[PDB]
């Protein structure tokens, strides 16, 4: 795959460039299965009205991973930032 | 001595429905008229019919509808504030009332015509028109016009719908919200409803939280678009005198409105406002509150309509997007008003014939025919092409091609036939609905807008009589017929199409383009010639003389299915593709792809064996294939661009219980649901319907490993017809898209 679709790739399938570089503080979901089980669902409330269907420790697995994986459309916040709470996510 | 004016009537309104003393099958009809004299001065006219319980069965087809029925529904329709949205119980019903109240008010008043001079007369001891007549002196005023634009957000509750919808399953959410309205019309007095019409004269805008409660923003007044008119009658029907209320529409005459996101419901809420601020004050009586549009169907409709049958008695034309010609599509919808008397879409194919005449002039066309085609007709099972045409697998060139079509063959024939069976209908006066369809195919290369309505009024007419597709699929047939016969004398060889368009070849030499005008040109003037004698001694005789067109000329030509053909004219690299489907936005970009590829593969007519063409032909397909798949992921997140127009035939995906949620944006589905499915979690793969969510959406990333693999099994389809149809056969082309670059999605 070469071209624009070599940059397009990498930015779609790899952590984002600025998810690995040291930063002077932290800023995530950090919580026990049983607390971010709510609050998986609590950022689902804000995220079925625009399109994520109802989800109704392997499904909080696999949920986590896929808000992580879902990528920013233009300058929109990310899906995870429903999560996080943050813009700059 | 009777009293006479000189206007022009710009809409025709129902008012009451009434059933008179001593009566039990006939029923009268009370008809407001929106006259306008010179200089654009409106005065509002009425004039009263009487239709019969046998033309009521008529035009719906069935006798389970009755005079009791009809008059129940207009009862109901009188008042908004008890029950609105009346059509919605059996649109079919109201669908023929004003046909036939149409009908009646041509029958007995006499000719009308929508903004057209007409010399009308009035009776004083009574009070109505008596007597319709056409005149031939002004130069009437211009249709003038309002734009309006209207918002609401009426409440409906989601579970409401999502019941109604499990009721009946493939119920276009449009109708959903609607009926949810008719169930609980007292969600329809709390709404923010806003409302801005402007016209020439004075802007008119205000704005509620709760529609009953008075405005929390005014601009301009109620009486500057309108003049309240009472008007005393005496009806045959009534002996006492009645006081009618109507809103003459001063400075304008009909309704423009956006339809990009038009509510039904929202101007169903505003009439049903204005109905009741307007009829509150009693000692007069009340009109009727009716509407049609697809919304109004569970399965809905083709062409956005928004019929306004009683109340208020202004015409509303939706006009969809089109901005760029916005004044075309405009005028197209006054014209279609103009013509066919408003009743097109609404009424249906009852604007030519009512649904059940039609089996009687059928069988009368079938008669008038000559010998051969009496049987032709009657042997004619759907898709029996009894024709010599190609193999669906087979390809042909380089020899000169071409495309012809007859411009409008089916509605010509339709016409044609309808005439034959013309003197087989009970009234001669009863065949003005057979002088609009002629006016419609006559008008039809002049104007756009008689085809659109042609396109749509014929299939619906073949649906009504099911005994006219035999008709017309027998006189094409017979068309088709000739066309091959006159071919082989001008060196033309039938080798596909559809009746009226047909496409094929020419016995001349491959090389030289001087001469191929001439033949070109002869044998279109031949085949028309014959085609138009075979119809005269058919004695099917067409209003607009018969003309065939040259739809292209093109030197290779490859077809694979039925209605796939790709022509190419090498020398201009004019190039047409027929057959794929347009399905969605990405569908647009495979097909351009499939064209290029099908000009490059062609373009490998250097002297080689057969087998090493076939090979080297496969890799341009997959590398056509490699280069599409890698472009679809640069647009891998544009799930609109990702979406399948889903009919509400076909098969769909169930809907999401917060698709229910959509507010003012579930009006917006009349025909088409776009979907999108996109994959949640893993393994799964969910369909989200696009066009009922707030945009910008949020959604799980797409499921290209859906999509594009249907995409690509039809352009696998378009390239094993072109691999096995020019070089040897034998070849299944197909693209490991599991292997070679599923990876970049799944």
């Amino acid at each position: 795959l070469d071209g624009d679709t070599a940059k397009a790739y990498l930015r779609a399938r790899t952590y984002a460039p600025g998810a690995l570089t040291p930063a002077p503080a932290y800023c995530g979901a950090v919580d026990s299965a049983t607390k971010m089980m709510g609050r998986l669902a609590d950022a689902e409330k804000l995220l079925v009205p625009r399109g994520w269907p109802a989800f109704a420790t392997c499904g909080i697995v696999k949920r986590l991973l896929r808000l992580a994986a879902t990528e920013q459309q233009g300058p929109t916040p990310p899906a995870i930032a429903a999560l996080i709470r943050n813009a700059a996510v | 001595d009777i009293v006479w004016v000189e206007e022009s009537v710009s809409a025709i309104t129902l008012y009451a429905v009434w059933l008179p003393p001593r009566a039990r099958e006939y029923f009268h009809a009370l008809v407001y008229f929106v006259c306008r004299n010179a200089a654009g001065e409106g005065r509002a006219r009425f004039a009263e019919v009487s239709v019969t319980a046998t033309e009521l069965r008529d035009f719906y087809g069935s006798a389970d509808v009755s005079v009791q029925a009809v008059v129940a529904a207009a009862r109901a329709a009188t008042t908004p504030a008890a029950s609105p949205l009346e059509p919605l119980e059996n649109p079919t019903l109201w669908r023929a009332l004003y046909a036939c109240v149409l009908a009646a008010l041509e029958r007995q008043t006499g000719p009308v015509a929508l903004f057209a001079p007409l010399r009308i007369g009035s009776d004083p001891r009574t009070g109505l028109v008596v007597k319709v007549e056409r005149a031939s002196w002004g130069p009437p005023a211009a249709p003038r016009a309002a734009l309006l634009v209207a918002e609401a957000n009426i409440d409906i509750d989601p579970m409401a719908l999502a019941a109604r919808v499990a009721e009946h399953p493939d119920a276009r959410l449009a109708w959903a919200r609607l009926a949810a309205i008719r169930d609980t019309p007292q969600c329809a007095s709390a709404a923010s409803l806003t409302v801005n019409i402007t016209t020439g004269t004075a802007l008119f805008a205000r704005e509620y939280q709760t529609l009953a409660f008075p405005p929390i923003k005014k601009e301009g007044a109620f009486g500057d678009l309108v003049e309240v008119c009472e008007v005393g009658l005496r009806p045959r029907g009534h002996p006492q005198r009645v006081t009618a209320r109507v809103l003459l529409p001063r400075d304008y005459d009909y309704f423009v409105s956006a339809g990009e996101k038009f509510s039904a419901p929202a101007l169903v809420a505003l009439f049903r406002q204005w109905h009741t601020t307007v009829h509150a004050a009693p000692g007069a009586l009340a009109p009727v509150f009716a509407f049609l549009g697809p919304e109004f169907e569970v399965r809905g409709g083709p062409v956005p309509y928004f019929a306004v049958l009683g109340f208020p008695g202004w015409p509303t034309f939706t006009v969809p997007a089109t901005a760029e010609s916005a004044r075309d599509l405009v005028r197209g919808a006054a014209a279609a008003y103009a013509a066919l008397l408003g009743a097109w879409p609404a009424v249906g194919a009852r604007v030519v014939l009512p649904p059940r005449a039609w089996p009687g002039v059928a069988s009368a066309a079938a008669g008038c025919l000559l010998p051969a085609v009496r049987e032709a007709v009657a042997r004619w099972h759907p898709a029996t092409k009894i024709i010599q045409l190609l193999d669906p697998p087979a390809a042909v060139g380089p020899v000169w091609t071409a495309r012809f079509c007859f411009p409008g063959l089916r509605a010509q024939l339709l016409a044609a036939l309808a005439d034959l069976g013309g003197s087989g209908l009970a009234d001669p006066h009863g065949r003005t609905g057979l002088a609009r369809l002629d006016a419609l195919v006559v008008a039809a290369p002049s104007e756009p807008w008689a085809g659109a309505v042609l396109e749509r009024l014929v299939p619906d007419t073949c649906n009504a009589c099911p005994a006219l597709r035999q008709l017309l699929g027998g006189v094409m047939a017979a068309v088709c017929l000739q066309i091959e016969e006159t071919a082989s004398s001008v060196k033309f060889a039938v080798c596909g199409g559809d009746g009226g368009a047909f496409w094929g070849v020419f016995n001349v030499d491959p090389q030289d383009a001087d001469a191929a005008s001439g033949v070109i040109e002869d044998a279109r003037r031949a085949i028309e010639t014959a085609v138009g004698a075979v119809l005269r001694a058919n004695a099917v005789r067409l209003r607009h003389p018969l003309c065939l067109a040259l739809e292209g000329v093109y030197t290779h030509a490859v077809a694979w299915s039925q209605a796939g053909v790709w022509f190419w004219n090498s020398r201009d690299n004019t190039d047409h593709l027929g057959g794929f489907p347009l399905r969605g936005p990405a569908y647009t970009t495979a097909a351009g792809v499939v064209r290029d590829t099908l000009r490059r593969v062609l373009g490998l007519t250097t002297a080689c064996v057969p087998e090493e063409d076939a090979l080297t032909a496969r890799g341009l397909m997959e590398d056509a294939c490699d280069r599409l798949i890698l472009d679809a992921f640069n647009k891998r997140l544009d799930a609109e661009y990702w979406s399948v127009r889903v009919s509400p035939f076909e098969a769909s995906d169930p809907l999401p219980p917060t698709a229910f949620r959509g507010g003012a944006l579930l009006d917006a589905e009349h025909y088409w649901r776009r979907v999108v499915r996109v994959c949640p979690g893993g393994g799964e793969s969910v369909g989200v319907p696009v066009d009922l969510y707030p945009r910008p959406l949020v959604l799980p990333p797409v499921d290209c490993a859906h999509h594009l693999r249907e995409i690509l099994r039809e352009i696998e389809l378009v390239f094993t017809g072109v691999l096995a149809g020019v070089w040897g056969e034998g070849g299944k082309f197909v693209y490991p898209f599991d292997d070679k670059m599923s990876f970049l999605f799944a």
